[PDB]
RNA sequence: GGCCUACCAUGGUUUCAACGGGUAACGGGGAAUAAGGGUUCGAUUCCGGAGAGGGAGCCUGAGAAACGGCUACCACAUCCAAGGAAGGCAGCAGGCGCGCAAAUUACCCAAUCCUAAUUCAGGGAGGUAGUGACAAUAAAUAACGAUACAGGGCCCAUUCGGGUCUUGUAAUUGGAAUGAGUACAAUGUAAAUACCUUAACGAGGAACAAUUGGAGGGCAAGUCUGGUGCCAGCAGCCGCGGUAAUUCCAG
């Protein structure tokens, strides 16, 4: 019974088996395909430095009705535009065109957050110095 | 609409909060003895 | 400043280097620190040796203060108690003088720069020499 | 390429974070005993799970194993020397039922308190960082002593502190300065 | 030894996966996670292999297909009197570049050992110090006291009172103890720095002042106040915000 073999010189199949059940699993074909290094637009990185092109204004999905304040980004390693989301108010201030800009991921390992349609990235420090130190006023954006 | 999102009021809460100052307290105290008054605060009963 | 007492542990005899080891175990209950100068002056009565005879090298006062361990060395016949240090330990006791040298930067680069010539040196100095005066 | 120094860290946070059970058990381990932080806390709990781990180990092979027996007497009279386990509870059952309470009283952070002159249970816990305090002719200023059985004869204050005599320190010799530079003369 | 050659035979491997392709693949001891079974990692303190900008070829020797040896290239690249010459930091320190991402052009052979004609010389091997919130251990930021209001329940009660039982708010004061630091010294050390000791200074809220995130639920902790009004924003998830926001910005 079980629909599985079972007898004892019977490993190969059993590992073979499993072996091709494991392409079914979400984590294991991207650790295996190196997705992250081709596909993703960080190449496979936790961070990317990036350069402002220009601030965007996203509505929020329902059943949200704001505007979300993000800006496009471009990145050195790759080349590749990212849409970017900069955090708590004010901070769109802060950011402007040109200001090499730091991303990280925004939390859920690749995919979209909260009701922002389409933005898988946030900013963490532009100028190089931090957000929420200028947020906080503990530090000065430089002057460029 | 659907192209655009009205960047202009970015801010427009904090900058308008009439802000008022922190007023100064005396310290609280500090490690192991910060214990005490959290573990006796919680059990005056005498 | 009451008292100190040397009390000497673990003293092997040491024929074949000239020499009695041993470790030092000063119990200093009132002093800061028990300063291995007189030291070597106290052991040298309680061994006959001198003060040149003698070395004290290794001490680490114990935590909380009162007690300091090290190690001490006592030679037979001074004479052998240079042939047998270290060099560094007799220029802190006075007996050896600090040997003057430049930095390894200096003495390296010097072997480097003496390396390019082949022989004494001065026949090319000469020849060099003439060319510089015309 | 010189060889590698080991180390460890002694504590374990536990599972779930907020609990109201487990953060409000905090009430003896922190006033009770007049403690830091839950690190302080985390600490006996890690040794005491180590603890019951090579018990569990040792229950499972069989009696009259010589590696039972071994590390069985091992186990016991290392607990026994702390007084941890008391004086006839000898046996790996009885390892198993100790519990995180009877392991800071052994400190000397308590063992201060409970023989008298420390009057608080964080008075003592001053008194042992500020030198005060020598087991036989040693002064440790380390609340996390652990004291053992042969050794509560000797907490007693230092030779060096104040209270031991030994000309006492900076707050009283210079309050008794300047009442000789006041009524002295 | 098909290692190569001459002659001869037609073999050898494979669905029990040959052959080919990929690997952001040096292999192992080992690391992380811990019911058992497992999953993931291992460039990297030890062992083995390979390489010295790429690829060949060699001299010397016991030992090299050596690169801090030689014979010419290419991502290359230096010097000039323009004729020629010289090079190989995946050694140590440092620079540029690349990036999310990583330290001083410091001191010394005193330890560990290595080499030599050799006790002595030499060793950026190695050690010492600087930078260093990678990780790990221990544990300061206070300790004893004295001093007071305002209620509420009940009891006895004249009604003016106690006489318990508990609720909150501090607020003014005192002598004691200590190291964080500043340092005679000595100790430490190749010489120092630092630690461990230790003379002399070194605590009263103004400091010698602890932060980082949170307070709807998961998940511990406000239906307190001011601002905003589906805006600003928050929110890992469910959700919050359209004029009484426990969720934004503030105290």
């Amino acid at each position: 019974g079980k629909g599985k073999p079972r007898g004892l010189n019977s490993a190969r199949k059993l590992r073979v088996h499993r072996r091709n059940n494991r392409w079914a699993e979400n984590n294991y074909k991207k650790r295996l395909l190196g997705t992250a290094f081709k596909s993703s637009p960080f190449g496979g990185s936790s961070h990317a430095k990036g350069i402002v092109l220009e601030k965007l204004g996203i509505e929020s999905k329902q059943p949200n009705s704001a505007i979300r304040k993000c800006v496009r980004v471009q990145l050195i390693k790759n080349g590749k535009k990212v849409t970017a989301f900069v955090p708590n108010d004010g901070c769109l201030n802060f950011v402007d065109e040109n200001d090499e800009v730091l991303l990280a991921g925004f939390g859920r390992k690749g995919k979209a957050k909260g009701d922002i349609p389409g933005v898988r990235f946030k900013v963490v420090k532009v100028s190089g110095v931090s957000l929420l130190a200028l947020w906080k006023e503990k530090k000065e954006k430089p002057r460029s | 609409a659907k192209v655009h999102g009205s960047l202009a009021r970015a801010g427009k809460v904090k900058s308008q909060t009439p802000k008022v100052e922190k007023t100064e307290k005396p310290k609280k105290p500090k490690g192991r003895a910060y214990k005490r008054l959290l573990y006796t605060r919680r059990f005056v009963n005498v | 400043s009451d008292a100190v007492t040397i009390r000497t542990r673990k003293v092997i005899s040491n024929p074949l280097l000239a020499r009695k080891q041993f470790v030092v175990d000063v119990l200093h209950p009132n002093r800061a620190n028990v300063s291995k100068d007189e030291l070597r002056e106290k052991l040298a009565e309680v061994y006959k040796a001198e003060k040149d005879a003698v070395s004290v090298f290794g001490f680490r006062t114990q935590f909380g203060g009162g007690k300091s361990v090290g190690f001490g060395l006592v030679y037979n016949s001074v004479a052998e108690a240079k042939k047998f240090e270290p060099t560094y330990r007799l220029v802190r006791y006075g007996l050896a003088e600090k040997v003057e040298k430049a930095s390894r930067q200096q003495r390296k680069q010097k072997k480097n720069r003496d390396k390019k010539i082949f022989g004494t040196g001065k026949r090319l100095a000469k020849k060099v020499a003439r060319r510089n005066a015309d | 390429p010189r060889a590698p120094r080991t180390y460890s860290k002694t504590y374990s946070t536990p599972k779930r974070p907020y609990e109201s059970s487990r953060l409000d058990a905090e009430l003896k381990l922190a006033g009770e005993f007049g403690l830091k932080n839950k690190k302080e806390i985390y600490r006996i709990s890690f040794q005491l799970s180590k603890i019951r781990r090579a018990a569990r180990d040792l229950l499972t092979r069989d009696e009259k194993d010589p590696k039972r027996l071994f590390e069985g007497n091992a186990l016991i009279r290392r607990l026994v020397r702390v007084g941890v386990l008391s004086e006839d509870k000898k046996k790996l059952d009885y390892v198993l039922a100790l519990k995180v309470e009877d392991f800071l009283e052994r400190r000397l952070q308590t063992q201060v308190y409970k023989l008298g002159l420390a009057k608080s249970v964080h008075h003592a816990r001053v008194l042992i960082t500020q030198r005060h305090i020598a087991v036989g002719k040693q002064i440790v200023n380390i609340p996390s002593f652990m004291v053992r059985l042969d050794s509560e004869k000797h907490i007693d204050f230092a030779p060096t502190s104040p209270f031991g005599g030994a000309r006492p320190g900076r707050v009283a010799r210079r309050n008794a300065a300047r009442k000789a530079e006041a009524s002295g003369e």
